[PDB]
């Protein structure tokens, strides 16, 4: 009755529905906590994440660098390949692919630059051929440049830079931070206070309004204590903008508007406290002496209720999800609360191969001085146990047991693990993804299925800034260890095989396994 | 080498 390629489209039909089911975020993350994880040897075929190139700073930039003055600043357009270093009231870009790049200078500045940013533009004002703008900080002022990465034969962008006219008087309070929205909304934040700012800009020129402008949204008054900001964090699937304050309070704005900005919460560590003492299991890795040191947002399309991952000094994960009070008039949250804590793991990183309650007092990853998430979770963690070497702990959801775990009341955070040493000396300053960003959905369910779109996107890799050069880090899937794995076993025995395969088959299944 | 920064006339229109 039904020919041959109908019913094998029927077992692609159920196959995709099978992928697209892949647990979400809020699934496997409920309200508790969790220790999970499976650690691996950065040097062995089962690590989730490997070194695979790096790049010098260029000897030129280290001269000027050394001819600092007063203040030196470096940061990293991981976007299009691109790194920069300021020094004093002078920027040098850079495309650190390039085996001997040549330094795109910018020296029309007079007061000294705190902070550069690259950002989509304005929709409408700008020639199509300008693919993002150049928002460069001072002490005096903040000034836009045009920018055209377009690609090259070799695979890096060409940057050529454009004047603009636009330009504001900055005010007196310190511009440290810089980021901007998909639509080419730009905020500022810094070290002086806790307000946020917006420059505005337009193609025409009118009598009774400047071509660039800026609002301080913040609208301050009376009575202030001493309080700054340390990080500035957009959620454009939610239309969101956080910030983090060095008491480690968490603030979120909605922009319920083109140009509007409105502080919907605000949550201080007292808060955050609050909450994990009425969860069960309660750490001394988290109390009142304890500093958050970094945000990073989670998009609606990766989950619903979780917006905010927030990371302790002690290394501990605190996701925290928003709701609005209602359902209608985007819907702006007005509340937000500590659901669910990633405790560090325990295994610490050793020149030698070292040999099921919650672990909630590792101090692996104590001190975390930065820490970064990239969907579908990959979380890299700057551990400063020492004051000349930094650690990268870098760790990956494992898809395979998340995929396989029956029945859903069984899910858990499961990770895979690995410690990535840099050499004494090197300090890591930022870490950005140089892939496109990671979705095998556009919805919660299914996002995070890694396995789905091994042969469709590249693996994500992700440049690593230090002082003395950038690090590419690269994301393995299961295919790259299973080939690695393999290739131990050519020399190898007819039962060495079938044991690694074993592995294999209780992580992933037998079926991923024989795809893979 | 600083950088040549082509005029505003090409980077916005119309």
């Amino acid at each position: 009755a039904l020919p041959p390629v109908a019913k094998a489209a029927q077992v692609v039909n159920q196959t995709l529905q099978l992928d697209d089911s892949y647990p979400d975020l809020d699934s496997y993350c409920r309200p508790g906590a969790s220790s999970d994880y499976e650690m691996q040897s950065s040097d062995s075929s089962w690590a989730p994440f490997h070194v695979v190139r790096h790049h010098n700073i260029p000897d030129k930039v280290f001269e000027h660098l050394n001819a600092g003055e007063v203040f030196t600043k470096l940061g990293l357009f991981a976007e299009i390949g691109y790194a920069w270093a300021s020094i004093d009231s002078s920027l040098f870009l850079w495309d650190y692919t390039h085996p001997n790049p040549e330094l795109i200078g910018y020296e029309e500045a007079t007061h000294t630059i705190t902070a550069v940013a690259l950002v989509p533009p304005k929709p409408g004002v700008f020639v199509k051929t300008i693919t993002h703008v150049l928002v460069v900080a001072t002490t005096s002022e903040i000034i836009l440049l045009g920018v055209s990465a377009t690609p090259t034969p070799s695979g890096s962008k060409s940057l050529t830079l454009y004047s603009t006219r636009m330009s504001v008087h900055r005010g007196g309070s310190d511009v440290s931070f810089i980021v901007g929205t998909k639509d080419g909304r730009i905020f500022l934040g810094g070290e002086s206070d806790t307000d946020i700012h917006e420059i505005f800009y337009q193609q025409e020129e009118r009598w009774f309004s400047s071509r660039c402008g800026k609002i301080n949204h913040s609208h301050p008054f009376g009575s202030r204590q001493q309080e700054w900001l340390r990080g500035l964090y957009v959620d454009d699937t939610r239309n969101l903008l956080y910030s983090l304050s060095n008491r480690s309070t968490i603030r979120t704005y909605h922009m319920e508007g083109p140009e509007k900005l409105t502080k919907v919460i605000e949550k201080d560590k007292t808060s955050c406290l609050r909450d994990f003492a009425h969860m069960a299991d309660s750490s001394p890795l988290f109390t009142d002496k304890t500093n958050i040191v970094a945000l990073s947002p989670i998009p609606a399309t990766e989950a619903s209720k979780l917006h905010l991952m927030a990371l302790t000094d002690t290394g501990c994960r605190l996701f925290l999800s928003a709701t609005s009070s209602a359902s209608y008039t985007a819907l702006a949250p007005q509340s937000m609360q500590l659901q669910f804590v990633k405790f560090p793991p325990r295994e610490s990183p050793t020149r030698i191969r070292t040999l099921s309650q919650l672990d909630k007092t590792s101090r692996a990853l104590d001190p975390s001085a930065l820490g970064f998430r990239f969907s579908p979770g990959y979380f890299f963690d700057v551990v400063r146990k020492h004051p000349n070497q930094d650690m990268l702990f870098v760790s990956a959801p494992d898809t395979g047991r998340i995929k396989v775990t029956q029945p859903a009341s069984a899910l858990k955070y499961f990770e895979q693990g690995t410690w990535i040493e840099l050499e004494n000396g090197n300090r890591t300053i930022e870490i950005g993804l140089t892939t496109a960003p990671f979705a095998a959905a556009k919805q919660p369910l299914g996002f995070g299925n890694e396995l789905a779109v091994q042969f469709d996107q590249v693996p994500g890799e992700f440049a690593v800034l230090t002082n003395t050069g950038v690090h590419i880090v690269r994301r393995r899937r299961l295919v790259d260890i299973f080939a690695k794995a393999l290739g131990n076993c050519v020399s190898a025995s007819d039962d060495a095989l079938e044991r690694e395969v074993r592995k294999f088959i209780n992580q992933y299944g037998r079926v991923e396994t024989i795809a893979a | 080498r600083k950088a040549k920064l082509l005029p505003m006339e090409e980077a916005l229109l119309p």
